[PDB]
């Protein structure tokens, strides 16, 4: 019944709450350095000619 | 040059109304596709159209010293504004057709109905339309003879052609034109008297002791304007050209020419005003037109 | 050399832009409904008178009708109803006579009131016209000329509410068979015309689940339905 | 994440009265239009009521107009419901449902079964003594 | 006992985790990044306007090359275009009238497709007939499929209105793996760039990422209001954002295991039906409901850029693997390239 799938949920929960967390912060600083590291090279926000730009 | 200011006016208002309503008619076809836009569109270029015949016209009547003009050329500049006028005329009675044609048999409407029959139509209308304006020109009864050299309509064509107009053109055209609306009157009364019971009934187990039965006065007055429209539009003009071909000579050629004219050719402003203008997407895209060209 | 590529590509492109436009002809020539009710609501025997869903197809005097009746899915509705926001009309089916006796939710119309009015206000299904068919007249008529169970204390505006002036008893039945038929009609009307605005309305009719008739009332609603959009956007109704 | 946990209920005798209190965490009350629904045993779900974002919009079953009464208060987050005279065919059990979109008149899945946003509910059990 | 003590020390582990996230959580995004350099306001025009469909476009999928883009709409059949030069490629007609998600392989052989048929319909490229025909029929669900994705030409990956999602073999035509743990309808996967974990979202507003091998998910993300319609992942396969029907947008930490930051505005009514980010992941996009799609700065919460080529809702988003273009397909049956 519904105790069953209960049941699984459960230890769901208790595999998945042992696990290890990083800090806040150092993931906030290896987003800012994946980010820095292809910023000047994305052509979305960086201007592109026209020669280089494969839309006319 | 009392005429040629007015002649003028006229003329810059409907290139100015009529191209922004052609282009922006052109720049939502693109986008939404269909067929009675394709009507619409043709319907502002057929008096964008009229309006630079009318401004082709201008160049003698705002001139005091006039040229003794030849047949050829002022044959040719009248043969071009009505034409034109009649271009305009058919297409208004091509897009009652179409009206009528969707909701009278919708489902075989969506089956004969494209995008080849609109153009086939298109320009089938426009070449009955040139040939409407040049058989006179060919035909040596609708013609007058002795040009003194003062160009206007009735000094190089004899006015049986209107009376032939009147008999087979634009008569019949206006009686099917009539009916048709009529048609959609019966229609779409029957349509709010149903949607009308229903709501009232709704309402009557709704807690709304007072329905919103007085209403719906929007299908007489859009059938009155446009039948009113198309009428002032031009039977005046008709009904008065056959009144002085009776033989009875009253001199009410210059009135004929010069005050009927202006409301054939303020018809072509009222127009895109009532099929253009009017529909909702359309409007909405001369608004997003008129605030995309404001700012810049 | 390098040209050659295009130049098939653009003879392609040809080739498909013929396909689409005969695709665009025969798809706009094809009107698309769906049926939807409960099990227990009738939708069988109406797909009767003619893979998680299924499809009809069927002509009426030469017009396409494409039917489809959504069948293992789950109960939740909210998201994949918005993928119906482009068919001409959405055929609804209700057990009236079902309101009792304990069967499924026991208020099977308090149900189905909530999920057309659920229905009506979403914000994709402004523009859908629903077709509204009261199945199970018969039960309903034998169950309320002589029944234990009343509509009321099921519904306490029983009491206010009287045949309308506009009804049509054709079949001679009784005063109270007629009452409740109106009076499920017009609990229906009352969420179909508390919103909106003219954009679409209800077509309710009376499917006793024993004719044939069905598949032309489709055919007459959505001929309705083709008219009042016209008109509306021609600026007349 | 949302949550919503209903309080009070129990064993009543009939005719009295009674108070449901349904409170919301984790997400913004004054915004999802609230529902109540119940559940019988043995039989299948049946919504009760509903109120609106600010309680202008007040609905109720037919079967109990009249007797039940939504109050939401948007301060706190909490939705009570009030019972009088109670009838031995109400005892079911009873969830506090939620509206699947902001700012949206309509509401779909309230009564379908295994509904994302509802809580726990509470069993009501009317009969004698 | 029972359900209620396991509910409640369910509860325990729900506040548990509460309290562990707030102490890892010691700053936001906000006061890490308010030192960067705004990207300013950006724009972009339309390049190409791909049209000949009929009714909604549902969704899209760029290819490796980043030249051929597949679309799908409710008509009957999906288009295979070209990006430059606008060319129809290739039109292969559904056996379903309406269809909710299309994938290209990076391979470019096969194309994916699949809705409320419940089938998952894959098609080749490079018969040797020269023309299109049915691969696979991949059948199991009973449920509307939402989003497929693809790993190789070997394995899909399948989200449906099972509350499952699935993990198939195109030769086996049966579930390698089948993910669950979820309890609303699943409506967006999407696969890290080292094709190793994909996360999905249902109608619970809970995004979890799945491991393709054991089938076993590792770390849910709750904290949302309401149903996730679309995620994508960060460029480097540590983030992935979501958008929901509540006008946010929150972009998970894949290692901090928490809400960072989210993205939302008191104007906006609508909600998000397609996430998606850049090559270098500094500009997420959204596209809401209400005939607009906007641009995020994916590190300063400021709103960048407004398209409003649209007339209709935006269903459907996609950014090519170069990030040299973004296309946005939706209820008016077109496309539009920006750059
Ligand atoms: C088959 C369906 C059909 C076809 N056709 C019609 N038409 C429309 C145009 C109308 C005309 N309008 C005219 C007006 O022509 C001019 C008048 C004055 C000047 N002037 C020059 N200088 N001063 N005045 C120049 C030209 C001459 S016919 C006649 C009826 N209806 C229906």
């Amino acid at each position: 019944a519904s105790i069953a799938q209960a049941r699984k949920l459960v230890e769901q929960l208790k595999m998945e709450a042992n696990i290890d967390r990083i800090k806040v912060s150092k993931a906030a600083a290896d987003l800012m350095a994946y980010c820095e590291a292809h910023a000047k090279e994305d052509p979305l926000l960086t201007p592109v000619p026209a020669s280089e730009n494969p839309f006319r | 040059f009392s005429f040629g200011v007015i002649l003028a006016v006229l003329a810059s208002l409907i290139i100015a109304t009529n191209t922004l309503v052609a282009v922006a008619v052109l720049l939502l076809i693109h986008k939404n596709d269909g067929v009675s836009l394709c009507f619409t569109l043709n319907l502002a270029v057929a008096d964008t159209l009229i309006g630079v015949a009318i401004s082709g016209l201008l160049t003698d009547q705002l001139s005091s010293p006039s040229r003794p003009t030849q047949k050829t050329l002022c044959s040719l500049r009248m043969a071009f504004v009505t034409s034109s006028a009649a271009a305009s005329v058919l297409t208004v009675m091509l897009i009652t057709f179409d009206r009528y044609l969707a909701i009278k048999q919708p489902f075989r409407y969506l089956k004969i109905m494209s995008g080849f029959v609109a153009g086939a139509c298109i320009a089938g209308l426009w070449l009955v339309s040139y040939l409407i304006g040049f058989l006179p020109l060919g035909i040596p009864m609708f013609q007058q003879t002795a040009y003194k050299g003062q160009c206007s309509f009735f000094a190089v064509f004899h006015p049986h052609f209107v009376l032939t107009l009147s008999c087979v053109g634009f008569f019949p055209a206006m009686l099917l034109f009539v009916f048709f609306y009529c048609d959609m009157l019966k229609i779409a009364s029957m349509h709010s008297q149903q949607i009308r019971k229903m709501e009232h009934a709704g309402a009557m187990a709704g807690g709304y002791r007072s329905p919103r039965t007085p209403s719906d006065f929007k299908a007489l007055r859009t059938v009155s304007v446009l039948i009113g429209s198309f009428a002032l539009s031009w039977t005046p003009f008709l009904i008065t050209g056959i009144v002085q071909v009776a033989c009875q000579e009253c001199h009410l050629y210059l009135v004929l020419e010069r005050y009927l004219w202006l409301l054939g050719v303020g018809n072509s402003l009222l127009n895109p005003l009532i099929y253009a203008y009017w529909q909702k997407e359309v409007r909405l895209q001369l608004y997003h037109m008129a605030l995309g060209v404001k700012k810049v | 050399d390098q040209r050659n590529e295009e130049k098939a590509q653009r003879e392609a492109n040809k080739k498909i832009e013929k396909q689409l436009q005969k695709d665009k002809q025969v798809y706009r020539a094809t009107h698309r409904l769906l049926l939807l009710g409960a099990g227990e609501s009738g939708k069988n025997t109406i797909v009767k008178q003619m893979s998680g869903i299924f499809e009809t197809k069927f002509q009426v005097d030469k017009v396409n009708f494409h039917m489809f009746d959504v069948g293992a899915q789950r109960d939740e509705r909210r998201k994949w109803i918005q993928c119906f926001n482009d068919v001409t009309a959405i055929i609804f089916v209700v057990a009236s006579s079902s309101y009792n006796r304990e069967d499924n939710q026991t208020n099977r119309l308090q149900a189905a009131l909530k999920l057309f009015d659920s229905i009506w206000n979403n914000k994709w299904l402004r523009d859908t016209s629903v077709i509204l068919f009261l199945n199970k007249q018969d039960l309903l008529a034998e169950k309320v000329l002589a029944g234990k169970s009343k509509i009321e204390d099921y519904f306490p505006e029983f009491a206010r509410y009287t045949t309308p002036e506009d009804a049509t008893p054709e079949p001679g039945e009784d005063p109270r068979v007629t009452r409740a038929k109106y009076f499920i009609r017009d609990e229906f009307l009352r969420i179909s015309t508390a919103s909106g605005d003219g954009r679409h309305y209800c077509y309710p009719h009376f499917t006793c689940a024993v004719d044939t008739e069905n598949i032309r009332r489709v055919f007459n609603d959505c001929r309705d339905i083709i008219q009042r959009m016209h008109l509306r956007q021609y600026e007349l109704l | 994440q949302v949550q919503l946990q209903e309080s009070g209920g129990g064993l009543v005798q009939p005719g009295g009265s009674l108070r449901l209190s349904c409170a919301a965490s984790g997400f913004t009350f004054s915004n999802y239009k609230m529902n109540w629904v119940r559940q019988a045993p043995g039989k299948g779900l049946e919504w009760v009521s509903d109120i609106s974002q600010s309680g202008a919009s007040i609905s109720y079953t037919g079967s109990v107009k009249g007797r039940f009464t939504i109050s939401r208060d948007n301060a706190k987050n909490t939705l009570y419901l009030q019972m009088n005279s109670l009838k031995p065919e109400d005892t079911a059990v009873y969830y506090c449902a939620r509206c699947p979109a902001p700012f949206t008149r309509d509401c779909f899945d309230v009564t379908s079964t295994t509904y994302a946003y509802r809580g726990q509910g509470t069993q009501v059990t009317v009969s004698s003594h | 006992s029972e359900l209620d003590q396991l509910r409640q020390e369910a509860e325990q582990l729900k506040n548990q985790i509460r309290d562990a996230r707030k102490a890892c959580a010691d700053a936001t995004l906000s006061q890490i990044t308010n030192n960067i350099d705004p990207v300013g306001r950006i724009q972009m025009r339309t390049r190409r306007t791909l049209r000949g469909h009929l009714a909604k476009i549902y969704a899209m999928h760029w290819g490796t090359d980043s030249r051929l883009l597949v679309s799908a709409s409710q008509d009957g059949k999906l288009i295979i275009w070209d990006s430059y030069t606008t060319n129809k490629v290739h039109a292969i007609p559904l056996r379903s009238s309406w269809v909710m998600t299309c994938a290209y392989a990076p391979s470019g052989n096969y194309v994916a497709c699949g809705g409320l048929d419940n089938i998952c319909s894959i098609y080749n490229l490079k018969t040797r007939e020269g023309n299109v025909r049915v691969s696979r029929e991949l059948a199991g669900h009973t449920g509307y499929l939402s989003c497929c994705r693809f790993l190789d030409d070997n394995q899909i990956v399948t989200s449906s209105g099972d509350t499952t999602c699935a993990l198939w073999d195109i030769e086996t035509g049966q579930q390698t793996t089948t993910f669950t743990g979820h309890t609303g309808d699943v409506m967006s996967l999407s696969l890290a760039p080292d094709t190793r974990l994909f996360v999905s979202g249902a109608c619970d507003a809970s995004a979890k990422l799945w491991d393709v091998r054991e089938g076993m998910c590792r770390q849910t993300f709750t904290g949302h209001e309401s149903d996730i319609n679309a995620i994508c992942f960060f460029p480097n396969g540590n983030a992935f954002a979501t958008g929901s029907d509540d006008a946010t947008c929150r972009l998970f930490d894949l290692r901090a295991d928490q809400e960072l930051m989210t993205y939302s505005h008191d104007n906006i009514i609508c909600g998000i039906t397609s996430v998606s980010f850049s090559k270098s992941g500094r500009l997420l996009l959204a596209g809401y409901d209400d005939f607009n799609c906007n641009v995020w700065d994916a590190l300063k919460a400021d709103r960048a850029g407004v398209l409003a080529g649209h007339d209709n809702r935006v269903s459907c988003l996609g950014v090519t693997d170069d990030g040299m273009a973004v296309a946005t397909g939706s209820w008016d049956s077109f496309l539009k390239i920006w750059n």
